[PDB]
């Protein structure tokens, strides 16, 4: 009626380190 | 002169992974 079940949990993450990409000539 | 400098960047691109190629063998 009002209320639906639980959705799945998704865990974000706490301390990703990714890199910034270098810009290219396209 | 002046339609040599108005079509300095207009050169064609077949496809992305051509382009992909020619970007990347300049840089291997």
């Amino acid at each position: 009626a009002i209320f639906k079940q639980t959705e799945p949990a998704i865990p974000i993450s706490e301390n990703i380190s990714t890199k910034t990409p270098a810009p290219v000539a396209y | 002169n002046y339609e040599q400098l108005m079509l300095i960047m207009n050169e064609r691109t077949t496809t992305i992974t051509n382009s992909t190629f020619a970007v990347s063998l300049t840089k291997n």
